[PDB]
């Protein structure tokens, strides 16, 4: 697991992480997957290690495909140290704009209420749901009612990037 | 008590954090 120096530098400079931190994160990932790719089914299998009776397969499609930037059905490790820097170390902007890349689905630039759902979907089947009564049940549809009608300001049915951001910010 | 972060649910912080830490369990 040795790292070309100036790959290093240069996934360096373009994450939040120290030099250091790079290759650490390098001998880690090597150490789990030895070929330097991680496919769908290893990454599947990282989130039902974590929620066995849960289900993560929708959750951990949606994600994996946002982290495979080339779209050849690995993640290499460029791929892994910067959807690492951004999702663990970025602003609240960029984390933000890269659940819009996730949500936006068809990649047509907005967030349509099905988009919002689906995710939110996924996350529930594979975390599991607050138990409530039976009559304030929590269910991904009205959860995603009221936000998107909170976001969407011009209700027009479809959610921009600027939208999306002023989600929880307070004004 | 509820995960502390499933408040963010449909607001993007949820599924960053869960994207980051599976990640991490990759390199780990
Ligand atoms: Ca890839
Ligand atoms: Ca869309
Ligand atoms: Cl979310
Ligand atoms: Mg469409
Ligand atoms: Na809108």
């Amino acid at each position: 697991s040795k790292l070309k120096p100036e790959v290093v530098e240069e996934l360096t400079r373009k994450t939040y992480f120290t030099e250091k931190e790079v290759q650490q994160w390098y001998k880690g990932f090597i150490k789990d997957c030895p070929s330097g790719q991680l496919d769908a089914a290893g990454f599947q299998k990282i989130y039902k290690q974590f929620f066995p009776f849960g289900d993560p397969t929708k959750f951990a499609t949606f994600v994996f495909n946002v982290f495979d930037e080339n779209k050849d059905g690995r993640i290499e490790f460029s791929e892994f140290i910067q959807a690492l820097s951004v999702t663990s170390r970025g602003t609240l902007d960029e984390k933000l704009r890269w659940a819009f890349k996730l949500y936006d689905l068809d990649n047509d630039g907005y967030i349509t209420r099905n988009e919002m759902l689906d995710i939110v979907d996924a996350i529930y089947q594979m975390v599991g749901n607050t138990v409530e009564l039976p009559e304030e049940e929590n269910t991904p549809e009205k959860r995603v009612d009221r936000i998107f009608a909170m976001m969407d300001k011009n209700a027009d049915g479809k959610l921009t990037l600027q939208e999306f951001q002023e989600g929880s910010k307070a004004d | 008590s509820v995960p502390r972060f499933i408040k963010y649910t449909g607001y993007g912080n949820a599924a960053g954090l869960l994207a980051a830490r599976g990640l991490m369990a990759g390199g780990r």
